[PDB]
DNA sequence: CTGTTGGCAAGCCAGGATCTGAACAATACCGTCATCGAGC
DNA sequence: GCTCGATGTTTTATTTATT
């Protein structure tokens, strides 16, 4: 019982520009559930069960910084080792985002994404959007502070 | 070339006896040659009472016994002892009537993580046939145990059938390989030998003469 | 098949149910690893002393053997040793068309027979022998209306029994039963408290304790069953083993369990057939490791060690498991059972 | 049915009910998981010496190991009934220790004594003497009837209910009781990491700082009770009681198992809680339910709920699997539905 | 392989006093994972080898009791910690027990504790190697040494 | 039927001291050799 | 068929470490 991560991404990067378009133009992550578009993305995903349907609010809020933004590697690289690895975030921005309350945490992580344009392994990247909590911003910060540190 | 019958003896417990007329029931490191006539003659349907085709097992099949030491995860387990505080409630206090003692104690003790390999074959003036003894320990008629009947086997008694020079490489054919081997026939590059007294005489029920095993070492 | 394998796996609640001249829990090595012990003779007394199996194997119908149907196949056997005259005296004076005869009956009827004829040599007969002989006699007569309970659990530890012949095996072999799991047993410091003392205790103490998840394995030789059973036949003899399986379920041994309390029933009951009877231990050889419980992990391990190593190991043949739990099932040649019940009848019909 | 089960699912808020040598709680492995535990000796002293079972069974058995007090106290208490002499060679007697004017007397062990049962014997060793009847003798006539013992043992049910054994003394021969009830150690559904209490003890001559600094172990917890009262058992203790009086005193051991609570740090700590949830069974041989928390009980919403759910959900496994029918009823408040566990009481002393 | 226990005294104990008060904070073992600093201080000493993980992480918290409270001073084996916690005069032995009984995080805050009570002087690899195994051999050592010292 | 791109994301400096960590009382008993002849 | 009681014999080795 797992969203099929990669399928997700190959789904938003062949998507219709005027669809994608209409996705980025989303504030915050609660709004794509009065877009046609999104359920016209998410659907083949299982977005009909509530759980995996949060998970996908989320990874489709991440996706939606741009379509050239993540740039998917493979094997794996975690987000916060990119955000590192980008050289363009300075820790205090990672502490606004691992403290950052609901909904909030996803705007930051957006601008992060935005900003930084972090070369990753997505299918992580989205397991740890699905159990976003306390064990996953911890980690993140890990990674992060590890990888700046060696350099 | 003789043909081999090739028995494996494994199970969680053990015990195999040394000398004691008391309620110390002690066990030995391999299985004892009177404990493996025992075995076959569960397998086979000799009753204790038998004394002819008990003679003929007797005189017709030798053994080889080799000890394979257990590996679990690449980790070698050694072979560990055990003793049991076996008591026993209105036990006979003679050897007719109906007279009992309340209480009475024992201490049994058991070979723990064993497992044994064991090669047979028929003496020059044998009875039987390697096959029916085959058949037998593939079909018993008395439910065969690793030395007390509380000791159950988790592998199949039959292990395989081969032909060859001396039980050493009769044994070599089939893994764990490196035990030590203790044999009623000689070895060419090996003289030890292991005194014991298991060789039981049958002519009086429960006795035991002496014998001796022939030592080879493993590399 | 002549064997019935009966594999039970039964987990306990905190306590002792059997300890050694230390007070401390029994144990045993295993794969390297301590597990807890609950010795094969404790199991066996537990069910041979239980009212079920009272009800059932004590009260039985093929317990009473009369010495009278069994004349015939007697004044041959014995016959070859013994005349008639002394053969029919002796079953005569112990009691005071059958096809086959129990061995240790023949055996201890052989002796007797020895006895009154170096009673008739010597020169002697009336209260005399009946004196000499009165224990030995009351003996054989309390043996000779047991006789399930002597078929299925062999002679009691005082019988009275004389002969090489009258040395009688269960029929049924009760292994050890061990934790499928490593075991560090727990500590109990308790006191004893003195209604008549101010300051303190009047007595402290430990007592050892676990939990644990067990293992029993028992099997029983259908064959000797039958022919000690005087050539029963083989259903009823399926019978005996459906009150086995019961038992070997349900029972469970009365040590420190006034205190503990550890009455808890089988999770899980497997039976099958097989020539060569087999201990399934080794599938927890390397101990089981808890994943939520140390039940499901065990269970689980069974199932997978049988898929694994029953067909090699000729465990072909027969084969029905009753189960609590809902765990992944073994392979399909085994056959699932909802209720106990269904699995003792399942065992009654030959399988 | 001969058997009567009780089980109890009881929450408790943080408390620490039983510690062991080093005032730490106790607690059991179970299901690979740490529990806390309260013994199954807290429970039942807990229960005898309690304000109901004095109301409603009766006055708990004095136990001891020192024979003087208990001369003394015996000479207090029977004194206007038999002489001091009797009195004396009585407990000489069932002890089989020498009582003579000594300060100090001891048994071979703390030993349970009914001081009815006392009074019968000495009844007993007076009738013995005056007919100029020997101790062996006397011995061999009270072996030949042990009811009537048992009956002085009514005047003890805690005796009768947990039994009691003597090394030592006629007792050895006369004394020996079997229990009749049994119960298990209360262990908690769910895993436990106990917290840790950092306090101080402030000395009011003590301007700098404080005068005491400590840690206490405590914890909350949803303990799992389970007591069967063996009752046939519970006849022959009491003499040759009636069904009726083993169940009522059953049905004490229900109402008290549900309610009582070790009174261990509850002056600190307060942990009075009552049992939420109460369940009776009649059978045929006794069945504990500890299977049902096995596997740790998971939160969800508390562990109450999630216990009490998997409690059903295992006993339905349970009577289906193995055919179980004996009659039942649960109180619960979170087989029967007891409003109250009144009607549940009633019920059980009305043979279900 | 081995943690170079002293090379990690020596860091902690020449720390800033910003990231020391950060990692001094702490109110258990685990919480040095949301620390900044504490990534920062064990890196170099295999923090992202998993064993050295868990190893660290008791290290650290020991530490964490203070720059000033665990003297490393040199072999002559050397002082275990048992035997400094009872030279220091000031532990009871029933804390002692309550230590070595307690379960996991519990005994690492009670250690802790203990170290600030007593400010031992010991072989601070060695209570390393201790700190790195930690099984129940170790705890019983840990009151064996602490009574034989008394 | 059709939805875009570039360019850019900071630095300084700072995390404390005082003082304190308990005592008492209590840790069981039985049986698991044998002999003989006597009284009962 | 026993339970009773006196009775054949014989014991002591230590005392501060570190997986």
């Amino acid at each position: 019982d797992e969203i099929d991560a990669m399928a997700l991404y190959r789904a938003w990067q062949q998507l219709d520009n005027g669809s994608c378009a209409q996705i980025r133009r989303v504030s915050e992550p609660d709004e794509l559930r009065d877009i046609p578009a999104f359920y016209r993305l998410v659907q083949p995903f299982g977005w009909e069960n509530p759980r995996h349907q949060q998970a996908l609010l989320r990874m489709v809020f991440c996706l939606s910084a741009g379509k050239n933004v993540i740039r998917h590697q493979d094997k794996g690289i975690s987000l916060g080792r990119a955000l590192a690895n980008s050289g363009r975030i300075n820790e205090r921005r990672i502490f606004q985002l691992i403290r950052a309350d609901r909904t909030a945490d996803m705007v930051q992580l957006r601008r992060l994404l935005t900003h930084a344009e972090p070369v990753l392994d997505w299918p992580l990247m989205a397991r740890m959007l699905t159990w976003w909590g306390k064990r996953e911003r911890q980690q993140l910060l890990e990674d992060f502070v590890l990888t700046t540190n060696k350099n | 070339m003789r043909s081999y019958l090739i028995l494996r003896l494994a199970g969680p417990m053990q015990a195999w006896g040394q000398p004691t007329f008391e309620g110390t029931r002690p066990t030995g490191r391999f299985p004892t040659r009177s404990g493996l006539l025992g075995l076959l003659g569960a397998c086979l349907g000799i009753q204790r009472d038998d004394t002819s085709s008990l003679q003929a097992l007797s005189e017709s099949v030798q053994f080889a016994v080799r000890c394979d030491e257990l590996i679990l995860d690449d980790r070698r387990v050694s072979v560990t002892g055990l003793r049991d505080y076996h008591t026993v409630l209105g036990a006979r206090e003679d050897y007719r009537g109906l007279k009992s003692h309340e209480t009475i104690q024992t201490w049994r003790e058991y070979l723990c993580d064993a497992s044994f390999t064991v090669a047979l074959w028929l003496t020059p003036h044998a009875t039987m046939v390697i096959s029916e003894l085959e058949k037998a320990v593939l079909k018993p008629r008395y439910t065969p145990y690793l030395g007390r009947r509380s000791c159950p086997l988790t592998h199949p008694l039959f292990l395989g059938t081969c032909q060859a020079s001396d039980p050493q490489k009769a044994l070599l054919n089939y893994e764990p390989v490196g035990g030590d081997i203790y044999s009623e026939e000689s070895v060419t590059g090996h003289h030890l030998k292991f005194t014991a007294r298991d060789e039981p005489m049958i002519t009086l029920p429960r006795q035991f003469a002496s014998r001796e095993w022939y030592v080879i070492k493993g590399g | 098949s002549n064997f019935i394998n009966i594999h039970v796996l039964i987990s306990h609640s905190p306590s002792c149910l059997n300890r050694d001249d230390m007070n401390m829990q029994k144990d045993a090595i295993f794969g390297g690893k301590r597990r807890v012990r609950i010795s094969s003779q404790s199991l066996k007394r537990a069910m041979r002393k239980s009212g079920y199996y009272a009800q059932n194997i004590g009260e039985s119908s093929l317990r009473t053997i009369h010495l009278a149907q069994l004349r015939d196949v007697l004044r041959q056997k014995l016959g070859e040793r013994f005349d008639q005259k002394i053969i029919d005296k002796t079953l005569a004076l112990l009691s005071g068309s059958a096809d086959a005869v129990t061995p240790w009956v023949v055996g201890e009827i052989a002796w007797f027979c020895e006895q009154v004829a170096k009673a008739e040599a010597d020169n002697l007969d009336d209260k005399k022998l009946l004196k000499v002989l009165k224990e030995d006699i009351a003996a054989i007569r309390v043996n000779l209306q047991q006789g399930v309970d002597i078929a299925l659990s062999g002679r009691m530890a005082t019988s009275g029994m004389m002969t090489e012949l009258g040395k009688v095996d269960g029929a049924m072999s009760i292994a050890h039963a061990i934790t499928t799991h490593q075991v560090d047993s727990d500590i109990d410091w308790f006191t004893a408290v003195d209604d008549l003392q101010e300051q303190g205790s009047a007595h402290l103490g430990t007592q050892e304790f676990s939990s644990g998840v067990f293992y029993r394995y028992a099997n029983i030789n259908l064959a000797q069953l039958q022919e000690n059973l005087g050539g029963a036949s083989r259903e009823q003899a399926l019978e005996i083993a459906t009150h086995v399986v019961h038992m070997l379920a349900t029972e469970v041994p009365g040590a420190k369990q006034r205190t503990y309390a550890a009455f808890n029933p089988a999770d899980m009951v497997m039976v099958n057939f097989s020539d060569m009877p087999l201990s399934m231990a080794n599938a927890f050889e390397k101990a089981v490791k808890a994943k939520d419980g140390f039940l499901q992990p065990s269970i689980q391990a069974f199932n997978q060690y049988w898929d694994r190593v029953a067909n090699g190991y000729g465990l072909n043949g027969a084969a029905a498991q009753f189960s609590l739990s809902d765990v992944d099932p073994i392979t399909a040649q085994v056959k699932q059972m909802p209720t106990l019940e269904q699995l003792k009848s399942w065992v009654r019909n030959n399988g």
